[PDB]
């Protein structure tokens, strides 16, 4: 009657947690008061059958009972006679997720730091551009009122022209600043991609190890590691 | 030798937030800096000015240096023009306040430009306050060209207008009421344990007055019945004051009335008043004073003077102010969605073989089979132009229907790479058609799922992200959801239609079975109990019966098939006139599970009709977060929340801080800013109060930043040298001396006391601040206000637990069980930055042990705690102190176990001088450790205290008493468990790694063992407690 995909008194929550990452059939069962696919209560006394019922809908559509009811997925994973050894092997398998997680989550932070850093630079430029534009307006502003008083070529004009020049040589300095930022933001954007790159590479390795490990752990009969 | 002599060659020796700095790059601008101030003339006079200098002083001296320069005649009289420059947010900001210091401008670069004032509405122009307070320029919003945004701002002011009128309708009583809401409890009837503390409804209260030398104060100690209102209390004080040998009783009685109405009661030493006739006991101060065995100190306050403090709000409106071609049920086709082309997706070519987009239709939880477009164009330049076909007739789409999708890469390599969600109807009840550009979000740390339908609906506003391009079928006309009138017809027709069948099928005979009251049994069930399809049909079939059980309404929506438009139409109608339900019941309806507007709307009306301002403050954190799941910007919950915010300053205060804290969160950045814009525009003179708090927090945020990252690897001595030096500087004196503590704006903060200010030992360099209380009765309450400003940790997890703790105390108190727990004050004011209230005369168990430590080299004598505790409390006190200690200890044991918070050790457990025990630094809160367990384990040390320094303390009357409290208290919480699940469930939005899903919340269920009998649960609760403790927990039950 065990039926290999029968979990006895496994909790409500854990079914969802063993049905975690499933594309499937699994069984649970207040005793005074149940197949999960969509939770359906069963009744031995739901809608001419218990064990045979599972085989009855194993290869048959449940459309008969309800319209919405048009993979056993309880393998014990025999795929190693030493409890400690298989345990050591699964713990050594585990010894990787505990490592794999760390690399995954290390990047997740850098992912975020880099991403925040990026917007900071991103907005910084805007800052420059509008600064930049004002200094332009200023140098343009003087020519209207600069040449307009130019009547002499006595002394004054010569001095003012030198003072006015700083402006064109300051604007030079600033453009160089934004520029210098822009080349870092590129260096950042490219950095950023690589993190996502390596996250999607650990991302699913991290999944398979966690599964067989849980499978090896589930496999034995009595959290050391 | 050790490591099998095997080398590791890899090995060698080798949070974020937008700068709060005065300049870009630099945290602390130098005392003297070079300011290039630009003039209208085209002269760049460069200037050196003090870092803390007024714009006045810079303009005043710029003009002095100006004469000495070319074209002096063109520059006009000072007063004519003003200063403007680019700021750290990339925005040009005109500078109207000339009192503002240079470092307080957050300039991008250290330059200024002079221009004449443009926009005659300088005062209108001066709503930068709003943006300052809000955290982003109001200018940015006007640029936003989305019609929903624009409509939000224009339309939402209805509320603002309405709100303003109520405040000033009954001016000034009414204004003061708004400014200083009465702080009162939920119901007047006092608990019997509270009742016993006073003698046959009698309270001794001290009233203070200042009279004619207006420098001297006079107690009028007196004994009143607790139910007495302040009016009567004011009278009693006037009677006592004016009684005299020359005054006859008639004469005395007449004076009492003339002087009676002229005064109001204010709490001494903090700005809390009593302006509403409630029983004195009902005000919080009063009931605290009772419990703490303290004598109330109210103060007679001249109405005239109090009204003088209030200022005119003077709310002003802002500058900003078809033919329904085909109905949905007309449209006859299956839902179609055309996927075009991803762009920026970045995956290592080698590692992942293929990449595909997966989509599903959703209503919170699915209304048809998810489908995935064929895996294709893996390596790069994905361009699968497939049309996806979803089996659901277009008319059957429910109003709150949303498309959910992600991109995945891959034998089980399944893993999401990006995700996004789209509401299938625009805010105007219109079904969407055409090309759509959707920028996906990155997956959260937690989920292996491929879909993330809880993900906030809408396009990630980060441009430089994977963008997915889409086509929505066009049906020759804009298609709108049907009008309510139209749906009702369909509801009634489908009703009339039911009668005619003969046979019975799985889901619906007329006769209503007494045995099948299973509904009631199911009803009581907690929300996380999965419900079966068989139960679903069962309920659905007896929908009509349930209208008698209003509380079953939420089980009865999860039952509904949202894909069927008939069922939903009928459901809209039940919900229309369904009976009002308890607000805590109603709150479940505003979580991620119930998105339908009709359902939601109903829920708000429960709150509108039945939610007391007291209880709303208690649940205000949850209600702001539920905003994320509301489908559009303009919703009834926001309007409910905004009216309550503008109608009660205390509610508004915390409304603002909770929105502001989340603005860093880019999912809600937009909805919360616009909501802050609304509130700030209309709140009143508070905005100036909030701006002072915001100025202060920014100052502290920048200061701490410098210790945490530039002054690290310095001696505490050097750090405190710096700290003190920096605080004495004038912009700090201005910025922190005079303002309302955000933890509780009743407490006024003035004249920082630097004597008592210091950096704590922690590596995050939390600042410990102490300010003068400027209430004239500083003495009768507290003379010094102390609070801890912490930049580095993420408080909201703590924040939530303290709310949950507070909430357990109330249930227990109101079930007669007197377990006293100190849920100390905590407010998250930004990204991992916060305040924590300071509790005086409270030490960690460890500190106790170190104080009472003998010569050395031994285990500290378990008795030290007891011995320390005995020495503080001597005499008849000692019996009571153990009680308090014992009560608190039992209380925390239950909550801690129920919530499964961080392992407690000597370092995270506090005991007050009086004897009360409290917990701090909860940290992670539902067994996130695993990646059922007793966090709080009473060691020997506690037990000795519990058993008054007995030997072999486990078998004592004292301990027996103790075990009683746990069972009753644990059992008490279990009976209210529904509330806790929703509270948790409502917080799923808030980006908290503990709360990523319903699974997470599910631990509480295990903890309260909602799956067993109450009697079973007590044995199970005893089991774990006996199991963890190693013994003493066994064989007891009810009478």
């Amino acid at each position: 009657q065990d039926a290999e995909w029968y979990w006895g008194d496994i909790s409500r929550e854990e079914v969802n947690e063993k049905l975690r990452d499933t594309a499937t059939f699994l069984v649970r069962d207040t005793k005074m008061h149940t197949l999960t696919l969509k939770l359906i209560k069963i009744f031995h006394r739901f809608s001419t059958f218990v064990v045979e019922l599972i085989n009855h809908y194993r290869n048959e559509s449940l459309a008969q009972y309800n319209p919405k009811l048009d993979y056993p997925v309880s393998k014990y994973q025999q795929d190693e006679d030493n409890i400690e050894a298989v345990g050591k092997k699964l713990h050594e398998y585990n010894t990787q997720f505990q490592e794999k997680s760390r690399e995954y989550d290390r990047l997740y932070e850098e992912y975020t730091r880099t991403s925040q850093e990026i917007q900071m630079k991103r907005t910084a430029i805007e800052a420059f551009n509008e600064t930049i534009k004002i200094f332009e307006e200023q140098c343009q502003t003087q020519e209207r009122y600069s040449k307009e008083y130019i009547e002499k070529f006595e002394k004054e004009i010569q001095r003012i022209m030198h003072n006015y020049d700083k402006l064109k040589s300051r604007i030079s300095e600033i453009i160089d600043s934004r520029r210098r930022l822009e080349e870092d933001l590129k260096k950042q954007a490219a950095e950023y991609r690589e993190i996502d790159k390596r996250m999607n590479s650990i991302k699913p390795d991290l999944i398979q190890l966690r599964k067989t490990r849980d499978q090896y752990l589930m496999w034995l009969t009595q959290n050391e590691w | 030798s050790y490591y099998h002599h095997h080398h590791h060659h890899d090995y060698d020796i080798p949070p974020p937030r937008p700068s709060s700095g005065e300049l870009w790059g630099i945290h602390l601008m130098p005392p003297r800096i070079l300011v290039e101030c630009l003039l209208p003339n085209g002269m760049i006079v460069t200037l050196e000015c003090l870092r803390e200098a007024t714009l006045i002083t810079i303009k005043h001296e710029l003009f002095k240096e100006a004469r000495k320069y070319p074209l002096h005649q063109l520059l006009q009289d000072e007063s004519s023009y003003i200063f403007v420059s680019v700021t750290q947010e990339a925005e040009r900001e005109e500078f109207f306040d000339e009192t503002r210091r240079l470092c307080d401008l957050r300039l991008f670069q250290p330059f200024l430009k002079v221009i004449e004032p443009v926009g005659n509405r300088e005062e209108k122009i001066l709503n930068r306050e709003i943006g300052f307070a809000i955290g982003m320029p109001v200018c940015e919003f006007d640029m936003v060209k989305d019609p929903e945004v624009q409509d939000f701002r224009r339309n939402i002011l209805n509320v603002c207008k309405e709100a303003v009128d109520l405040r000033d309708l009954n001016s000034p009583h009414s204004r003061a009421m708004y400014v200083y809401p009465p702080n009162v409890e939920s119901s007047p009837e006092l608990p019997k344990h509270i009742y016993n503390k006073l003698d046959k409804g009698q309270i001794i209260v001290v009233i203070w007055v200042i009279v004619s030398p207006n420098n001297d104060k006079q107690k009028y100690t007196l004994k009143i019945n607790h139910d007495c209102v302040p009016e009567q209390v004011i009278a009693e004080a006037i009677r006592k004051k004016t009684r005299s040998m020359l005054l006859s009783s008639e004469q005395l009685k007449l004076c009492v009335l003339e002087y009676q109405g002229k005064y109001i009661l204010k709490v001494c030493g903090c700005d809390e008043y009593f302006l509403e006739k409630y029983p004195l006991s009902q005000y919080k101060y009063i009931r605290s004073c009772i419990m703490l065995g303290r004598m109330p100190n109210l103060m007679l306050m001249a109405k005239e003077s109090l009204y003088s403090q209030l200022p005119m709000d003077c709310f002003t409106m802002p500058s900003y102010s078809e033919t329904s071609t085909k109905s949905l049920w007309v449209i006859n086709s299956a839902l179609r969605i055309k996927i075009l082309c991803a762009t920026y997706v970045n995956v290592n070519i080698r590692d992942i073989d293929k990449i595909y987009v997966r989509t599903g239709i959703y209503h919170g939880g699915e209304p048809l089979c998810d489908n995935v477009n064929t895996q294709r164009v893996p390596c790069s330049n994905p361009r699968w132009n497939e049309w996806l076909n979803y089996d659901i007739y277009i008319p059957d789409l429910p109003r709150a229907a949303r498309l959910c999708l992600s991109i995945c890469s891959v034998k089980e390599e399944h893993c999401p790479l990006a995700w996004g969600n789209i509401n299938l109807f625009d805010y105007t009840d219109t079904l969407v058609s055409g090309k759509m550009a959707l920028n996906l979000w990155p997956v959260p740390h937690g989920l292996e799922d491929l879909l993330n339908p809880i993900g906030v609906t809408g396009s990630n506003p980060n441009k430089e992200t994977p963008c997915l391009e889409l086509e929505f079928d066009w049906f020759s006309s804009v298609v709108k959801f049907p009008d309510m009138s139209v749906i009702e017809e369909h509801a009634n027709w489908s009703v009339s239609r039911e009668a005619g069948f003969s046979y019975s099928h799985a889901g619906l005979n007329e006769l209503r079975e007494n045995d099948k009251e299973q509904l009631k049994a199911i009803s009581t069930r907690d929300p996380l109990s999965e419900i079966t399809e068989q139960e679903k049909d069962f309920l659905w079939s007896h929908r009509h019966y349930c209208v008698t059980i209003p509380e079953i309404l939420p089980k009865l929506l999860l039952s509904v098939k949202w894909n069927s438009r008939d069922e939903v139409a009928q459901m809209y109608c039940l919900v229309k006139d369904w009976p009002p339900i308890k607000p805590e019941q109603a709150m479940e309806l505003l979580d991620c599970n119930y998105p339908d507007p009709m359902v939601r709307g109903f829920a708000v009306r429960c709150l509108e009709k039945y939610l007391t301002d007291d209880k709303l403050s208690q649940y205000l954190i949850q209600l702001v977060q539920v905003l994320k799941y509301e489908q559009y910007l303009d919703n009834l919950l926001v309007r409910f929340l905004l009216k309550k915010a503008l109608t009660n300053q205390r509610i508004g205060h915390f409304f603002f801080w909770h929105l502001k804290s989340e603005m860093h969160n880019k999912t809600v950045s937009q909805r919360f800013g616009l909501l802050l814009e609304s509130y700030c525009r209309a709140c009143g003179m508070y905005l100036k109060h909030l701006n002072r708090q915001v100025e202060a927090m920014e100052k502290l945020i920048n200061l701490t930043d410098i210790l945490k990252q530039e002054k690290k690897d310095e001696t505490q001595k050097v750090q405190m040298k710096f700290l003190v030096e920096q605080m004495r500087r004038p912009d700090f004196m201005d910025a922190l001396q005079g303002f309302l503590s955000p933890l509780n704006p009743a407490h006024q903060l003035g004249n920082l006391r630097l004597e008592e200010c210091r950096i704590m030992s922690s590596a995050k360099r939390p600042l410990w601040l102490n300010w003068e209380n400027p209430d004239i009765m500083s003495e009768l309450l507290f003379q010094n206000n102390e609070i801890i400003f912490k930049n580095g940790d993420d408080l909201r997890q703590d924040m939530l637990t303290l709310q949950i703790i507070r909430i357990m105390e109330n249930i227990w108190q109101n079930q007669g069980l007197d377990l006293r727990m100190l849920p100390y004050g905590c407010l998250s004011i930004g990204d991992c930055v916060g305040l924590i209230e300071v509790v005086r005369n409270s030490h960690t168990i460890m500190q106790i042990q170190c104080k009472g430590g003998l010569k050395g080299a031994l285990q500290f004598n378990s008795h030290t705690l007891h011995q320390w505790l005995k020495d503080k409390n001597k005499g008849e006190i000692y019996d009571a102190a153990i009680d308090l200690f014992t009560r608190s200890c039992a209380g925390y044991c239950v909550a801690t176990f129920i919530l499964g918070i961080g392992d407690r050790h000597n370092s995270n457990i506090m005991v007050k001088d009086d004897g009360q025990l409290f917990h701090i630094d909860f940290g992670h809160f539902l067994d996130h450790k695993k990646k059922e367990r007793v966090p709080f384990v009473l060691t020997q040390d506690f037990l000795i205290v519990i058993s008054k320094g007995a030997q072999e303390c486990t078998k004592t009357r004292e301990f027996e008493r103790f075990q009683e409290m746990c069972y009753k208290a644990y059992l008490a919480i279990r009976q209210h468990a529904n509330l806790f699940i929703n509270l948790f469930s409502m917080m799923l939005g808030s980006g908290m790694p503990e709360l990523q899903s319903f699974d997470d919340i599910a631990y509480i269920r295990k903890t309260l063992a909602l799956d067993k009998t109450e009697q079973e649960a007590l044995e199970y609760f005893m089991k774990q407690m006996n199991d963890a403790h190693h013994g003493g927990w066994t064989t007891k039950m009810d009478w």
